[PDB]
């Protein structure tokens, strides 16, 4: 058989979700908790060009904001007591593929400018010194909190809103 | 304020994108042209940047109004 | 001599352990304090296929909150002022075998979550940057209080609920 | 010259003392206020197998219910605003010799607990993360209290007392 | 020009200040509110071999209860909504030198006894955790009760009496 | 069209701008967020004589204070736990152009040394050992915190600052 | 014109420069920041016999702790990823001349026994193998702790000191 | 003048610093830091056949762990960035006389082991490849660890143990 | 609100397990396909893959009906 | 409710003991064995465990009685 | 209730301080022995421990006599 | 402290810049040389370097005078 | 676990030793024997090498007894 | 400990540096060699070796007394 959308504004968004098909700039999906949010980029995912390409869905509050900034990027050997190898990452894991951020604004001011600077450089460093990596990875960001809001409170960088604001879907309850 | 820059640019973008996702969109109409006037642009040039990729994606027919535009400004 | 079951309803209970026997999903015990669960944990792990396999069970009550999240998975090193060694985990030591989270209800939000993607993905990450290790192990939770209620005070994530709520085992007093 | 026991039940106390020499197990000592508890727990460790091992005895009552958790064990950096050093513990610095906790009903839940742990284990861990650290150190617990008592009143631990009542001593004003 | 003593009493008091020179012992001050107790002690100070060390005079009056034991000591980071830094302390402010703590009867039972264990062992831990701070600070202590009567009404711990009453000093009015 | 000044204060710095051209001695910017400071360097940049060079633009936000001393410079192998080869550097990569760092206050102690060591020699080496590499980048440091503050505060070394306060431009909300 | 000195501790402190001119044992040079220090060890070589010769002043604060013992010596190929060449060093650039160590306190235990071997023996090897080269540097430590103070906290080799510690002049703030 | 060796305990090592002269079997001195170890090995190669030949004493502490198997022995050229000749040896320079080891407990796993393999064979090879070079050098171990505990926590080699086990020299403080 | 999915889904996932855990258990009976049916599933596709891993474990003979399910839904 | 367990248990526990402490203890007396079927064990296993460690440690000669288990139970 | 251990103790204390602080305190004279005995020392060993750190620093000569003591006992 | 410093020091400066950037700046006014003198320069040497490489750049004419400088100090 | 061998081998050392060395060194003493088939050996065959080379050259006389064996075993 | 080194060792140092830098310092005054007796020389001949050469350097005319000394010790 198949999956669910009928009602007009999904009937729409399904639409938006085919169009922006042929796409890779970062997408931006808010609605309330269970709305369909990480169903929609699952979707947008399948109809991209690199559906047959992984799918890297990661819950940005499923890990300790202190762990987050080492476990999305990567992580240069001995920076921290303990190193078996310089870590890899869900954005190298994610590398070709689409990497889902979950709850965005559960990202560290740190980390929301690390990303920042991969959304729009595409490179990056495991720690202190350079980039030596090359990833290719469609940012796909749903959270159910109101972003513009947490940018006057300042817990949310408005240049990275603004970045991942390329394409953004607004599912309703 | 610079409303003598928003229709140049936003025709520099729609030619950028038209031709980055292959897209027969030849440009706005005036319907929505106003709009793209009257929208405060906070993001600027930025905003509209987006704006209009995503404008262009959209787009179904040659042309882009009211439509696909309200969907965001 | 042996062990005791003889009511009907532990008759019984006794058996579905046995059944579960050749299995691995998650199992989540629950009844009043002293009714057997951790016994049954201790036995469900004697009949599966891991028995030879070590046991590490551990009270969730039995670690400061704020610790917990350092213990059960592990630490990369530097990340909190003193680390001798990135921190092992119960997990890792866990890891072949069989882990007892006693007193599920008592798992901060923050590693309600990160439990959650170790359930799914099975791999984990101590601290920020990312998964560079390796672990099999059975999840065994036990709690005594309602979990489904807890999720309406939303002090217990739901999803998480359903991932152990795979086998479901209830101890009547 | 020399120390004072002369009453029978006392000049019998002396002898459990001396017999429970060779052992390690904990004990738990009870007896009004100035009965001689802390003067017990001193021979108990002369007279143990360790008594050139030091004697890390520390008042619980002496530190507010808050720090306990963190200067009985030890701390995580970084894991509580201001951390100089993930901090040492009494456990570590008890480790090899007697570690006697006077007022023991006056333990939180928590540290009951996170005790407990450490009575049979004998691994733990400085907050969040895991054990990294072995210390062999015998538990000596005095309290002026009835500790049975508590229990039905909730405020201590059934399964830490039965832990710590291996070899039980209960001197008489 | 000069001070002020000339009475008997006094014209010996002062001796007896100067005698305690070359010690460190903790001093008793006690006498009517007005007596010159807080003129002895910053006497004494001008006068111990820490004269040029600084002097750190706290009025434990002078602090809501609940914060002393914050404020004397330090305070390790997150134990207390709201944490810029583990709290140093007016210990660590006065270490090196004179620690005048005016009013002691006005000591909770929690500090009273935390100050015993620092004037015995001379280490303490900012909450809960371990010692991780070297501190030498003489105690001089000055209260215009009557401390002995506090020790039946069971608000003033005896064994710190004990300990502060080193070299007791009587100021009369 | 153009781009936009003309205040007077800013038909003014333009001005500044055009006379520095002829230059490469370090710039400081300093203005509230968005005054235009990172438009000004880019401004600058574009006016000097390496127009043509690259920009070297990096957030010193946007990255871990941990691997900034890792990836401004570069990296030499086996250092920390993984390296796939000695790390490059935005400094090299900057090499005979325009190295814009943002936020300057942001600078660890450790690095806002060594970035002086390699304004005035030019000079710098991936990690422990010494310089094997020759770069020639012309500074552009933005902050919009006051700099002389954070140097009474030790923040902010002040050698740094005078170093790269050659040529200063405040840009006035 | 000329420079600075008139004070009588200063009138004296430039004639023991003077004095040491015809020498090469390393100097020790101790004063709060800003004294002149640095402005010494300056004037020192300009006095020394080898005055024409290199000055080759290192901060060892800016250079990461792990990359000193990388550049102060040198580096053998291929032992950390990435060496475009055995890395030269600082010692072989200051080779016939003097080597300004400011602020020794900073040095690395490892590094502070890999310089005495160097002091005495005057041979070094980059990384693991054998000595290759014949350096004739002039030893100037700098620093504004008290070594001796250090030495008792074991963060500083004495045998290092005493090495250094030939001619030791001591800055009057 | 003279030396100095006068108690008990010492009156005998230097005796058996004597006897041993005739002998070339390697030696393991052991003492707390300053209680003379180094003192005795100089003494005992003064007292060995070989007196008049080389003494080459080299902290094991005064070089990086990842260079030390690269003095100690030598290097075969081009197998490490940079290599002005196949590195000589200490072991190459201390051939037909004394090699000291201080402070044996900080050789790596790898060097423990090559070092086996030359107190045996007593044939090295610089690198990869083979032996190509004759060295006569008596091993002179010294340590202020004790080496038997090393030997339960893996950190030093057994049978490296007992091969310079052969004369054991216990320096007490 | 898909009653037309519980039992082929249902179905499929009695047949992933059946294989997973070699158990001859070919399918649900009259009695128990129905209760699927009338079940809730808030949990949805989720919880039924759950219900039935466990249902296939539990599992005796080679049908399921109201007596393995009933423990559950 | 396992009276048939306390007398074969304790004699587990009294040999693991009498070995680790290395005490020349055999076993419990009559006296001895009446009391431990008697106590009600809240503790259960547990309790008769420690009740034994200590009652071999208390031990003075080959056997226990009334004598160093009324110390406890 | 163990007077034969003041004096004893006390003495040992003298002789701890009088070495601590550098005093040509040698020891308590007769009628300071007594008053030693007499008090009833509720502080114990403690006290005393106190009471002569104290009367050693209050030292004038080579003894201790009422004099001092009876600053305090 | 040296006030007999900053007018030459300057004037080294201004010279080597003036070649440095091709400047045809000769040297500072009167109204310049005050300010030069009485600014506390806690930078010393190093902050005169800097304020005239700064007003060497800056410099419009031959001369420099209160103009460029009070830019700065 | 081979006490037959011990007596043999270490006289085997002996003479090895008191040959390579040229020590007047003929044998062990009972008192010395007993010792060396006493200790544990946890070295064995290696460690008894060793501890007789060492006693060989330790040695004064013509023997070796507990003397300069206790030195080390 | 070894008072009777101090001079002679002293002596020996004094003699290596004045003539390693060429100066006509010929040997230690009383004044001087009281206070290099006293000092306790931690370093010991190390120490002495060092305090010697640097007083050889700061020597002005043929002898060392508590002058150049003082400085160090
Ligand atoms: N439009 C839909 N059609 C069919 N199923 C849906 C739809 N939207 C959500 N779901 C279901 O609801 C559940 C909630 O999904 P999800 O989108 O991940 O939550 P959230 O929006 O909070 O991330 C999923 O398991 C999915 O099967
Ligand atoms: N004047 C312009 N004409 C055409 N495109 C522009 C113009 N200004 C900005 N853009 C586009 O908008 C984005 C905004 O860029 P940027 O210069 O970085 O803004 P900002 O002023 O914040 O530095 C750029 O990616 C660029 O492609
Ligand atoms: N069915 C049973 N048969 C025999 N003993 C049991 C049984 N259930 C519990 N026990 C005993 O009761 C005690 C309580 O065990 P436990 O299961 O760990 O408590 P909880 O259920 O709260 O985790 C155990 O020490 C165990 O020996
Ligand atoms: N049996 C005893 N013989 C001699 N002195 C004792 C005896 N019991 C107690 N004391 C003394 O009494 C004081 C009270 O001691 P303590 O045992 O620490 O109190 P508590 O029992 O409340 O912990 C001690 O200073 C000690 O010297
Ligand atoms: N013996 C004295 N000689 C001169 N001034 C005194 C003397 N005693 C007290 N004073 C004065 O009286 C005031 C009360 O002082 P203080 O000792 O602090 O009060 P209290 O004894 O209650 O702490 C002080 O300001 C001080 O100057
Ligand atoms: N003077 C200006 N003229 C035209 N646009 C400007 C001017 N100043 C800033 N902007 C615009 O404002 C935005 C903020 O730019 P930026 O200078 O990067 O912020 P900040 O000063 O905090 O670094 C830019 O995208 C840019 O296009
Ligand atoms: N005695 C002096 N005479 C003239 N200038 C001095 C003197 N001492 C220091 N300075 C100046 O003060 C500044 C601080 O110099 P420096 O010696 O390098 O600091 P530090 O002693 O901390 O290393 C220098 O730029 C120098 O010009
Ligand atoms: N027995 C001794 N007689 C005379 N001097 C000694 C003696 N032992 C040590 N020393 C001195 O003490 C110092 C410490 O020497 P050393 O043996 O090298 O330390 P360590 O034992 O830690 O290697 C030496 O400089 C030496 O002159
Ligand atoms: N339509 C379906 N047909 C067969 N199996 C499904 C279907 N939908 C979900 N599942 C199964 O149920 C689980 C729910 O998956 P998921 O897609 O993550 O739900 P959600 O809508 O919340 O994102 C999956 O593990 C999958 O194997
Ligand atoms: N049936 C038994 N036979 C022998 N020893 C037992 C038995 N049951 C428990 N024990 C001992 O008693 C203690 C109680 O153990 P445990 O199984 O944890 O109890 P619980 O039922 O509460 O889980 C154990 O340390 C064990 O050594
Ligand atoms: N028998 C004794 N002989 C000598 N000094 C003692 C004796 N008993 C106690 N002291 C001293 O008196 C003080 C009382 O010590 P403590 O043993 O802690 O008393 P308590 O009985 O209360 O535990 C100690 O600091 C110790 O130095
Ligand atoms: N006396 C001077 N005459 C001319 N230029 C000087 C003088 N002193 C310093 N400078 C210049 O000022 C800068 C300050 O240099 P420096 O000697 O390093 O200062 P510091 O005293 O801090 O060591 C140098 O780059 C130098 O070119």
């Amino acid at each position: 058989e198949e999956y669910v959308f009928e009602s007009p504004k999904m009937k729409e968004i399904l639409e938006k979700i085919k169009k922006i098909s042929c796409a890779e700039c970062p997408v931006l999906i808010t609605g309330e908790s269970g709305v369909g949010k990480e169903v929609v980029a699952r979707l947008i995912h399948k109809l991209s060009d690199r559906s047959k390409e992984p799918f890297v869905a990661l819950n940005v509050a499923s890990i300790p904001r202190d762990i987050f900034e080492a476990e999305l990027f990567g992580y240069e050997k001995g920076a921290f007591t303990g190193a078996v190898s310089s870590k890899e990452g869900f954005f190298e894991l994610a590398d070709g593929g689409t990497l889902f951020l979950d709850e965005i604004g559960e990202l560290s001011l740190e980390a929301q400018a690390k990303l920042l600077r991969v959304i729009e450089s595409g490179k990056f460093y495991r720690l202190g010194g350079r980039k030596e990596i090359e990833v290719n990875v469609r940012i796909l960001a749903a959270t159910n909190r109101n972003i513009k809001e947490l940018v006057k409170e300042g817990k949310f960088r408005e240049d990275l809103y603004y970045r991942l604001g390329v394409i953004e879907i607004e599912i309703p309850p | 304020e610079r409303k003598e820059d928003i229709i140049p640019l936003a025709n520099h973008f729609l030619k950028k994108f038209s031709r980055k996702y292959a897209k027969e969109v030849e440009g706005f109409t005036k319907s929505a042209q106003e709009l793209l006037l009257s929208y405060p642009w906070y993001g600027n040039v930025r905003e509209l940047k987006n704006v209009i990729e995503r404008a262009v994606l959209f787009s179904e027919g040659k042309f882009i109004d009211r439509g696909e535009l309200s969907c965001l400004v």
